[PDB]
């Protein structure tokens, strides 16, 4: 998945 | 076809026949075992297993990727690079290769899966691959292989692009992965310090959303990143709008007004002064 | 050696080959039997006497002086010009002809006497061959052909350049020769509106006579030609330190102030606006 | 508002905000200590005071002194300079660092005394400022580093180009300033072996002083170098006409009439040659 | 029949 921030 | 009129820039002799049907094209995962000289010493030994377009990251001479399009299975041979096809005029350090100048290399051709091209596969094909695809994209993202996660994402906007016989749930399935590959690109791009494509990128995936808290977000980081105040002034002040619980937004519209003020004012006292220096200068009569 | 790139654009039948050995090098002077035709309509004929180089302000095609520069003396022919020989892309509304146009042309080329080539020359007959033709361009100039005046002063110019195999005496006459040519190209350009290069021929003239009054004087003029007063200011101002006298001197002088004070004035007016304008943007907090 | 759309060529990371309101510009001088990484060595730490635009003869990348113009007064920085503007192409040798390759600054702009921009300047400056500035242009010289001593000569020619509302007594001042400029500049080039330009300067200041001798005597050196005989030889011829007591002018006219001499002679028994041949083929019937 | 000077 994409998150980070 | 048979184009190869490279002027036998790129040149193989088949050491060792091998099997084979079908080549290894654009994009196709290859396993390869290379050895590579110059002058007559070698700098490369090594079994790699990459994409092909993907060489340049890998140390290896443009050359020596069209050459492997060109094999068979378990095939061997050996490859002479005239120097317009390797490394070139910039040479080439870590490996000492002075520019203009040409390369050797024996390479056996394992394995290998070819890339499915556009044609080939059916809508729902598209989806799964534009899936297969964008997971190794994320792969070589976290692992800091930006340009290489760039060829990734980039795939699914190219499979996707024209092809509309998509079914009104497939066409929305469909529309997700576009944006989710633009917003990737531009992520990319910000770590590449490619600030023009990153705008590029957020645009293409904004004319999916227009509303997307991440491309508004990161078209700001973009046009911050050149001085582009005013304009990110613009995309951090609306996305705070879209979303007040936005962290960095804040902080960023801060840094501009920060920046924008003091610009401001800097510019003020020149035209001041300058206004001055025309007085005195009119003065004179 | 006396091949031809133009590859057929000009062709010639010599019909009544008249008395052979001679042919016309370029500035020579030549007595021709005009006859040309479009698809076929004889729109000019006529026995002029043009100096090869000055067709063109004769209503002649670039193709035509070149085709007699490869004939001889009282040798009849007829040469048939291809579109971008003939008046190529423009036509000749004069004889109404349309862009892209072949021609016909029966030439008669009665008598000629062709024109010396710096080494053709020696010291003497070169300040007299310059003398000789110094005289046809003031001809030319006060006869209003500014074009044509153009052509004589440069051969001038080109004429004492590398020969410098000069008496001192010959050379003091040589550099007399080379300045008036200058002043003089710098006049009719003048004439044609062609500033820029008034401009150069000033210089080239100046460097000759740093405190030449017509020189300081023509180039001070085609600065304010050109709405350039700093420099319009500077050469007049500086022609009357050397000339009081001088009568335009002293009048445009008074025109370039009259125009750097509007100019002042309305960028004065100009960094105030910007200055207010500035301010307000800034009293938003 | 002129900003960075050069696409994070040069990017930097501000570690200790400095005091501000104004900062370095197009040359002025600057007080800094830096130190540069190629992929993370250190090949380069110092403290020195240099004049923007005046870098690259101190082996310092064109970016980083772009990116100290955007420094305020004791600022702390990171520079980061991809390759391009950072020994982009050419590469830099001395330290080693590859034709392509990015590199890493940590700059901090300890002072600086901007420099003055034309209209800040009237008359008066613009005189003193030009004739301080002519002084530093003789230290340059004087130490050998010719590149240097352009940059200033050329400021002199810059400042004084446009400027006009000076006065006979600052118009002459003024005019000696430029004329010292362009014979500066010429000596400039002659020591850098630029003769073309060396050419230019000496035309440029002939116009200003007809009759200098070091204008003249600096041009026919150009000439003679670049072995434009012929014409040296007319330059040399002058400055014995003027100046008949120079050393080597009268040295120089003789070697020029040497190579002249036989430069003849070459090319006489060449067309003797010609001939003869030319003879032997007409027998051929 | 030129200028004066």
């Amino acid at each position: 998945m994409e998150e980070v921030d | 076809g048979s184009h190869m009129e490279e002027d036998g820039g790129i040149i193989r002799r088949i050491q060792t026949r091998g099997e084979g049907y079908a080549k290894p094209n654009e994009g196709a995962i290859v396993e390869v075992a290379l050895e590579g000289y110059y002058k007559d010493k070698l700098f490369d030994q090594r079994e790699l297993r990459f994409e092909i377009g993907e060489g340049e990251n890998l140390d290896l001479p443009y050359g020596l990727e069209r050459a492997i399009q060109r094999m068979e299975k378990g095939e061997h041979s050996i490859v002479y690079l005239k120097p317009s096809y390797a490394f070139g005029s910039v040479g080439k350090e870590k490996f000492q290769i002075p520019p203009n100048a040409e390369l050797k290399y024996e390479l056996h051709l394992k394995s290998f899966e070819k890339a499915k091209e556009s044609w080939e596969m059916n809508s729902e094909e598209k989806l799964e691959q534009s899936t297969i695809v964008k997971e190794r994209g994320t792969v070589y993202f976290k692992e800091g292989k930006y340009k290489q996660a760039l060829l990734q994402y980039k795939k699914i906007v190219s499979w996707l692009e024209y092809e509309s016989s998509f079914s009104n749930e497939e066409a929305q399935k469909a529309q997700a992965l576009r944006l989710a590959s633009h917003l990737n690109l531009a992520m990319c791009h910000l770590k590449l310090q490619a600030f023009s494509a990153a705008i590029e990128s957020c645009n293409k995936a904004l004319e999916l959303d227009s509303n997307n808290e991440k491309g508004l977000f990161r078209r700001g980081e973009a046009h911050l990143a050149v001085n582009d105040f005013e304009l990110a002034r613009a995309d951090f002040q609306k996305v705070l709008q879209l979303y007040p619980n936005n962290k960095a937004a804040k902080t960023q519209l801060a840094v501009c007004q920060q920046r924008i003020r003091r610009q401001l004012a800097r510019e003020k006292k020149l035209y001041a002064n300058m206004f001055e220096r025309l007085a005195e200068e009119e003065n004179k009569a």
